RNA sequence: UUCAUCUAGACAGCCGGACGGUGGCCAUGGAAGUCGGAAUCCGCUAAGGAGUGUGUAACAACUCACCGGCCGAAUGAACUA
């Protein structure tokens, strides 16, 4: 009755490769197939994204719980078409996300982030969205960060 | 123990002598000998603690009752303590006799401790105590000693180890003796009794019980006993034993199953995971003495279970072995015993494959030497997969052009009017280069086709760059203006089309499966990074740290890949070389600085042809 | 001049914190990690403010501030070592309780004075049986069961106040046991012109 | 010679923090600060560079820039002849 937590990163929206799933799961004796479709069912809407999945392994069953990351939540803010790895090589994520969406994913990320305020956590999310390349209301995430820093963009603390 | 001084010992025999002086039995003795074992000599009390209530460390029981006799006898007789030799002798109940009293030093150690601990009692006692008998061994081992239906009657006979059941043997190796070539069949009688003159079915590895391939219902001349080097005939031999026999030699190749029942299948014809990887080109120094080389190659293939003799595509005799050790020993045996002729060893010269990747820039024109007929064509590369299909036989040159065109167009994406109008394939009547007709205004499309096919066969068996075969070239005949006149025209026309379609060379590419540990993957990745190794992928099983890499590797670096890889990684890695496919190269044959130019120039200096790479200028017919 | 500006703003921050907040905690931050500081501030968000810097600028600000506030002269002989301050106005008992509650264990190091008793329990290691030589060298009884190492009993390795050595520290690293704990240690408390230690707080 | 750091205490030395989004955008047979191109962003303080090197199949791990504790008068860089 030893609950073990296994952090694995598989491609969302697809069944994970059995060779990649083998070394961390095989000594624990679970079926690589079954943990594959469990991770796929947990990550249906994360299609084309390397997403961290925590496997709660306890008594020969593994529960696949998605650990939400900033890049994954920003791409599932973009709602871009699913990533085809083979053909295009330098996809610049040029979709537009809005401030209410960055507020709502900050509210989702409130349980793990170490920022004091929602403004600071949204600044972190804007930095991650800048690392991805996303434009926020047709404006630069940088410029929006200094807007909130100067206080021109008031963020509701609820 | 040690075989050099001829001795062995076990705590089981030390228990056999310690039982009477301590009152405790064998198993519990050795339980207080291995592990956390300690004994207290101040109160005579065995305990699981290195120290006591007072706390000075004690020493282990394995060190006080066993290694302490060994240590003190070493110290006394190496440092010449004759005041300590006889008292230790009588304490350890050794007895000396005569000269063995008179010995001193290393030979004294030899004799007194050969009298103390012979190797026989120990090594013999383990191999009979714990090491398995054939009944239990086959009772859990019956399903890999037979590849097929595991519920068969012969298999339950194997699992029960019946001496008078259906006779099956497995000739495992074709063992060499001093019979001037004629060997003996070293094999194990798992079931049945082999007799001198018994009609037994010789089954080859390719044999299946529903066919006739490599199956010989033949009698045995003689059955012989094996004791390492001598030869001794035996009448009969029962199940579970390994015996030699002669008479199977002229019918069986290398290894083979030997059954008496038609229902019984073959067994596992080895697994190796070693494979013949390193390859050398053998030829003669005497063409008159070449028959002895061919007989010697056949005999060497019979002799060593992992040697492989086969012909190349360029004609040399490729001998394939596992390593440089194994090749050099097989070659010395072949040169001195199997053939008896001085040979020559060479690198395995590779057949390369000339291939264009472009459409021809300008129209390919050639004319008859009598100047009556002209030919206009183009040359274009063919897709890799569809050429593989042609070479695999989906696209077979003997079918009806209609249904071929249907498959070619619907699955592979071609122009179907052409695909019905397909003319021919080369080389060898089955190759992937094909000639296609586009001409619509030519009246006589019947008196040219046979000459077209014939000298396309000639061009594709001898292309224009360095006189070697072609691949994945489609020849669009666009126009002809109308065998002594047509054959040179299409020779020059295919030549001009190739050289105007910008040729390159395909080099062969191996797929290698390397079994390796996760602490030697770094060395293997370093070796593949030395030599252009595009590893396809990365597999393993989870229970073991053994880890397989499937990889693409070229041949000009595979010449010496095996030694370099094992030098860098130790003997940790094991390769499985099988030929994958043909891959393209990215250099121009006309440029001698590049790889393609170097390899074509090396081929021209090897074959003694003209030095330059000929082109569309002198393979063109202008006004 | 940027260094001059940041230390001027540090002096201004110390002035406003000293005037705003009535009670002070002088805390040692010996061997405490930056992330642990982040969760200390997360637990003290909107509660009490943590300020630290170099004790030389602290001392210079205090003896420049002695003109109007002379009780920080009593606070002067205690700014020694890795010292931070937390400014507060709510009671010192649960200020100390939160500060000593936020603790994170750290792996043992070779030659290090053990603060508490180090015990290795009869817990299944999950390691291959090649480390039984190390276990027998350190005296821990282990048995190879189901193909893995099992610790038979509970063994004390290092006594309290003794130096953890190299083999014991390597065994703790291999077993992923972290007996060394590191956290903020309240060494002095200032309230209403008086200085008195956390022992008097614990009274 | 020029510029910078300096009793609001530097330079060196000893001790130990050297975090997070992050296996950052890609590229991946494989690249987590350290094969490669482009971004070189702040959350918070004492600070942490999408990382200065060693290392790994990639990880792990070691060590720097930066930073704090002891410390008590000058030294750090680039040039010139």
């Amino acid at each position: 009755n030893e609950v073990k937590y296994l952090y694995l990163r598989a491609v969302g929206g697809e069944v994970g490769a059995s060779a990649a799933l083998a070394p961390k799961i095989g000594p624990l004796g679970l079926s690589p197939k079954k943990v594959g479709e469990d991770i796929a069912k947990a990550t249906k809407e994360f299609k084309g994204i390397k997403v961290t999945v925590q496997l709660k392994i306890q008594n020969r069953q593994a529960a696949a719980s998605v650990v939400p990351s900033a890049s994954s939540l920003v791409i599932t803010a973009l709602k871009e078409p699913p990533r085809d790895r083979k053909k295009d090589k330098n996809v610049k994520h040029s979709g537009n996300i809005q401030l209410d969406e960055i507020i709502e994913i900050a509210r989702q990320m409130r349980d793990k982030s170490f920022g004091r305020t929602l403004a600071s956590v949204t600044k972190e999310i804007l930095g991650t969205a800048q690392s991805v390349g996303c434009r926020v209301d047709f404006k630069n995430p940088h410029d929006i960060i200094e807007g909130i820093n100067a206080g021109e963009i008031e963020i509701p603390e609820n | 123990g040690s075989g050099l001084h001829g001795w062995a010992f076990t705590i089981r025999q030390f228990a056999t002598r310690y039982a009477k002086k301590f009152g405790v039995d064998k198993a519990k003795m050795m339980d207080r000998l291995w592990g956390d074992s300690f004994f207290n000599p101040k109160t005579k009390k065995w305990t699981n603690k290195d120290t006591d209530a007072e706390g000075k460390p004690l020493e282990r029981a394995f060190n006080m009752f066993i290694l302490d006799p060994i240590f003190r006898l070493f110290t006394a007789i190496m440092n010449f303590k004759k005041d300590e030799i006889p008292v230790l002798l009588e304490k350890l109940e050794i007895v000396l006799k005569g000269d063995e009293k008179d010995l001193e030093g290393k030979a004294l150690l030899k004799v007194v401790m050969r009298k103390f601990l012979p190797a026989a009692d120990a090594l013999l006692e383990m191999i009979v105590l714990h090491l398995p008998s054939p009944v239990t061994a086959q009772a859990y081992r019956a399903e890999q000693l037979y590849e097929g239906p595991a519920d068969d009657a012969n298999c339950i006979a194997i699992k029960n180890c019946d001496p008078k059941a259906d006779l099956m043997l497995y000739v495992s190796k074709m063992v060499p003796t001093s019979d001037k070539g004629r060997f003996y069949a070293f094999g194990r009688v798992f079931a049945g009794t082999v007799k001198s003159g018994q009609k037994v079915r010789i089954q080859g590895p390719n044999y299946v019980p529903g066919k006739k391939d490599d199956l010989f219902i033949k009698a045995i001349q003689r059955v012989v006993l094996m004791m390492g080097r001598f030869v001794e005939p035996i009448d009969d031999c029962p199940a579970g034993n390994i015996i030699g026999l002669v008479g199977i030699d002229q019918f069986l190749l290398k290894t083979g199953t030997l059954t008496t029942s038609e229902t019984a299948h073959n067994m596992k014809v080895m697994k190796f995971s070693v494979s013949p990887v390193v390859q050398v080109a053998v030829e003669v120094k005497n063409a008159n003495d070449l028959p002895k080389l061919v007989e010697g190659l056949k005999r060497l293939s019979k002799s060593d279970p992992c040697v492989l003799t086969y012909m190349s595509e360029s004609g040399e005799h490729i001998v394939a072995g596992t390593g440089e050790l194994h090749l050099e020993i097989c070659l010395q045996d072949l040169e001195h015993d199997h053939a008896g002729v001085p040979l020559k060893i060479s690198p395995p010269v590779v057949a390369y494959r000339e291939t264009v990747e472009s459409e021809s820039s300008q129209t390919a024109l050639s004319k008859s030497p009598n100047k009556h007929n002209r030919i206009y064509l183009k040359a274009e590369p063919i897709d890799e997969e569809v050429s593989l299909a042609i070479e695999n036989g989906i696209i077979n040159p003997r079918d009806d052009f209609k249904a071929r065109a249907r498959i070619m167009a619907d699955d592979y994406g071609w122009d179907v009017t052409d695909a019905r109008k397909i003319w021919c394939f080369g080389p060898d009547g089955n190759g992937p280069n094909l000639v296609i007709d586009q001409t619509k205004a030519v009246q006589y499309l019947h008196e040219i086709k046979d000459s077209v096919v014939a000298a396309f066969q000639w061009a594709t068996k001898e292309g224009p760059i360095f006189g070697e075969e072609m691949r994945s070239v489609r020849v669009n005949i666009l126009d002809v203006t109308l065998g002594g006149q047509i054959i040179p025209t299409m020779r020059r026309a295919t030549y001009a089309g190739f050289l105007l379609a910008d040729p390159k060379i395909q080099e062969p590419v191996f797929l290698v499966e390397i079994q390796c540990p996760e602490q030697a993957v770094g060395g293997i990745y370093s070796v593949l990074n030395k030599k252009r190794g595009q590893v396809v992928s990365e597999e393993q099983r989870p229970g073991t740290p053994l880890f397989t890499v499937k990889a693409y590797l070229p041949v000009n670096e595979s010449f010496g890949f095996t030694g370099e890889l094992r030098q860098a990684t130790g003997g940790q890695a094991f390769p499985q070389m099988v030929f994958d496919h043909w891959s393209t190269l990215g250099s121009d044959p006309l440029d001698p600085t590049s790889k393609a130019g170097e390899i074509v120039l090396a081929a021209r200096k090897r074959h003694g042809m003209k030095e330059e790479v000929p082109g569309w200028q002198e393979y063109y017919d202008k006004l | 001049g940027g260094i001059r500006e940041k230390k001027a703003e540090y002096f201004a921050k110390l002035r406003e914190y000293l005037e705003e907040y009535k009670s002070l905690f002088v805390v040692g931050v010996d061997n405490v990690s930056s992330q642990q500081m982040h969760e200390v501030r997360k637990e003290l968000r909107g509660r009490a403010v943590v300020l630290m810097g170099k004790n030389t600028m602290v001392r210079r600000a205090i003896r420049g501030f002695l003109s109007d506030l002379p009780d920080f002269e009593k606070l002067l002989p205690f700014v020694k070592g890795n010292v931070g301050f937390v400014f507060t106005n709510e009671p010192l008992t649960e200020i100390k309780n939160v500060i000593v509650s936020n603790r994170v264990a750290a792996p043992a190091r070779a030659g290090a004075v053990a603060p508490e008793d180090i015990w290795v329990r009869a817990v299944n290691t999950g390691m291959e049986p090649g480390k039984t030589s190390f276990f027998q060298a350190l005296g821990v009884p282990t048995k190879i069961a189901r193909g893995t190492i099992e610790i038979v009993s509970d063994v004390k390795v290092v006594d309290a106040g003794n130096k953890v050595g190299q083999s014991e520290a390597s065994l703790l690293n291999l077993l992923n046991i972290s007996p060394f704990t590191f956290g903020l240690t309240v060494v002095q408390v200032y309230d209403n012109g008086q200085v008195f230690p956390s022992s008097i707080l614990d009274i």
